[PDB]
């Protein structure tokens, strides 16, 4: 099981091309790959964040 | 959150030295079946005439 | 039986409890103070909290041996007690039989050799938190006698897994072995309220000791480096290995050697070696020593010394606050331990009947403080001429002069 | 028999135990203090803990010899005891026969030459942790006499493999040799609770001694380097070996020589030699000396000196705290050792019967402290006029004046 999910329509910093804008991607508290890119992508939320059990 | 709790395992973990020496030998038994014969030589010999 | 009510059997008194544990007598201390770091000290203390007192006891012994200031303070504190006169007194409003029992016990203690050594061994519990002295019981006919007192190292014991205040011998089993009744004199002075593991004074004194040790070692290293400067030689391309070795030896010996010559193509640069002072190290050592003095003997006479100044009331000023309190506390605790452990077996073995425990005689240390004879001798005549009937017993007791016989 | 109950046979008293060990008398000390490092000292102490007391004893002897401050402190401490008057007293409420035995023993000790040397030799155990003095027994008819007292080096003994508190002679065997009864006076003062190996004061004092030694040696080296600066000469390519040697000699002698001339193509650079102060070294020496003073004689009069200031109570102020305690402890321990080892053989050989051990006479040192005669002489008349019946025995005893005969 993976612990870590953000499902409150919450905002996170995801960078597409030359800018970082609101979007929900990985949104997990565990990492095995893309750690250096995840840091920029996984900036903790701006707004209310609540976690669930995807169990994927 | 934290980027890599993977590497921070060494610092977090503590020690519980409760399994150290948590064992002992079986209770002494030669006393019941054997008798002590203190000696100070290299080869003790016993003699009986029957 | 004993004071705690546990049944007493005279069969087990013929041999010491530890006699059947010949393994203990062959052990050697592990010296855990060498190569000690703050993390190691914290682990040692935490493990001791959980029932592993061996490492803590060995560390405390090393700490006592390796620190001269701490050792001097502890020795002075213990010698303060060792020099006090003592007496055995009968219980409150005791009867003739009780008075005779107390007198016989007093005579027995007077003629019992090794009392001073017993007191010294018991006082080790002040720093170690607990001291155990094994008894040798012998019969000179019909009367039991303590043949000798044996002090067993604190490393020989542990904590009961089911009780954190009860000590047990190390017999290779998880639960150890319960202490034999009438076989030990356990002294456990209580400076702080808590469990036996946390009750030692060396637990408080450990950190200042480590601070002082680190400061002293660093100062010694810095004094070793002091003196000549570090000087580095430089050589150009095309210098062979033999020439490199010659340059290295020249640089190595250049500090001792006043003069030397090198080719203009080479270079030697004299860099600072260690520039500073002993002020930080000495400040740390003084802080630690003051902390140790305050913790052991109080911050009125040792660390913040009371300074000179005589007078009739100078004795009281120096003693009553701090020194008298500590002396009385230690003496009273030691007397209670002795009355519990040594007096009671003698009373219940060497005399007939079953006297009630509440009426047992109690050992008392002489805590009388020298009173100014001259001032009070001036004072009495006025009071007696006024009309006050002061009892003579109070005078004789307070002055130290004995009543006429 | 002896106090410990071991059987006593008068056959073995004709010859010393070590007479059949002629190898010991031909040995020479190895001087382990020379070239001593902290690692070497730690190894020496640890090995001593395990029964190798030879190296520890030799190191202690070297330490005593090579440190003037430590030697002065120890000599002062021992001379304090050597100057005390002593007497032999009969046991509690002794009978006429016991009083006669005590009187005869007192007369024998008075007329026994070499008592002061015996006390001095015994007091070595304070620092070494144990002192052994061999006895020479002779018969002047029907009465045994101690012919002489021989002090044997601590390097001649070891620890029993089966007992860490029992000493044995070095007879080339793993287990050594047990000490002959009535053949030795073993003095083992107990400053700290523990085994015999760890009981010496020099074990506490070793580290400050090493710190002071290192500081003094480093200061001496730095004083040697001080003075002229190191100056380095440089020469251009094409300088022959003879010219190189001439330049080297010129540089070597340039410091002493005020003036010199060199070609413009050469160069001499004067570099700093040793720039600093004696402050760190002296700070370390003072710290070590203060530690030694506190450990040996207490931190109230020697290290943190009590300063001047007279008065009637000045004697008490200087003595009672620290000095009196240490004096009383040392005197009592020495008296106990003597009463155990020397008085008992004399009583059980030179007199008939088998007196009980508990009733043996005890040697007592005179620890009486000078009391202010004037103040107390002022005080008595008021008290006696009031009505108090003070016994004259207390007065005569406390003042030092003897009772009329």
């Amino acid at each position: 099981e993976v612990e870590g999910v953000f499902v409150r329509a919450t905002v996170e910093r995801r960078c597409r091309a030359g800018f970082c804008f609101d979007k929900e991607g990985q949104g997990f508290a565990d990492g095995v790959l893309s750690d250096e890119q995840l840091e920029a992508l996984e900036s903790d939320p701006l707004l209310k964040v609540e976690r669930c059990t995807f169990s994927g | 959150a934290i980027i890599t709790p993977a590497l921070i395992s060494a610092l977090k973990t503590s020690f519980q030295k409760h399994f150290q020496d948590a064992l002992a030998t079986a209770p002494s038994t030669y006393l019941q079946v054997a008798t002590v014969i203190p000696s100070t030589t290299a080869s003790n010999t016993y003699g009986w005439l029957g | 039986v004993d004071v705690y009510g546990n049944p007493i059997r005279t069969q087990q008194l013929r041999e010491p409890q530890t006699s059947r544990l010949a393994g203990l007598a062959k052990e050697f201390a592990q010296h855990p103070a060498k190569g000690l770091t703050p993390a190691k000290l914290a682990r040692i203390l935490v493990e001791a909290e959980q029932g592993n007192l061996q490492a803590q006891a060995e560390l405390f012994m090393d700490m006592e041996e390796r620190d001269a200031h701490l050792f001097a303070e502890m020795s002075k504190r213990k010698r303060a007690i060792l020099g006090l006169d003592w007496a055995v007194e009968p219980p409150r409003n005791a009867s003739a039989a009780e008075k005779a029992d107390a007198d016989y016990l007093h005579e027995l203690l007077l003629d019992l050799e090794g009392l001073e050594d017993l007191l010294l061994d018991a006082l080790d519990g002040i720093g170690h938190g607990y001291s155990c002295i094994e008894l040798e019981w012998a019969l000179q006919g019909r009367e039991w006698m303590p043949l000798a007192f044996h002090h067993r190292p604190q490393s020989w014991f542990q904590l009961n897994p089911e009780d954190q205040n009860e000590l047990r011998l190390r017999d290779n089993s998880p639960a150890g072995e319960a202490l034999q009744p009438f076989g030990w004199i356990i002294h456990r002075p209580r400076a702080r309220s808590g469990y036996v593991a946390r009750s030692g004074l060396f637990r408080v004194l450990a950190w200042p000791y480590l601070f002082r040790h680190y400061a002293t070692s660093d100062l010694a290293e810095m004094l070793e480096i002091y003196g000549l400067p570090i000087r580095l030689g430089k050589y150009p391309p095309g210098t062979a290995d033999e020439e490199k070795a010659t340059l290295l030896r020249a640089v190595t010996g250049l500090g001792h050697a006043a003069a030397g010559i090198i080719p203009e193509t080479m270079a030697i640069d004299f860099q600072q070696a260690a520039q500073g002072s002993s002020d930080p190290f000495l400040a740390m050592m003084r802080q630690s020593e003051d902390a140790i003095s305050k913790a052991v003997l109080g911050g009125t006479l040792t660390s913040t010394t009371s300074q000179s100044g005589g007078g009739a009331f100078a004795l009281g000023q120096v003693h009553n606050e701090v020194r008298h309190d500590l002396l009385a506390s230690d003496a009273r605790q030691l007397a209670a331990t002795l009355s519990r452990d040594l007096l009671w077996p003698l009373l219940v073995l060497n005399r007939p009947g079953s006297p009630d425990v509440r009426r047992a005689p109690r050992l008392v240390f002489d805590l009388r403080e020298q009173a100014d004879i001259t001032s009070m001798a001036q004072s009495i005549p006025a009071l007696v001429n006024v009309g006050l009937e002061i009892p003579s017993a109070w005078v004789y007791d307070k002055l130290g002069i004995p009543q006429p016989a």
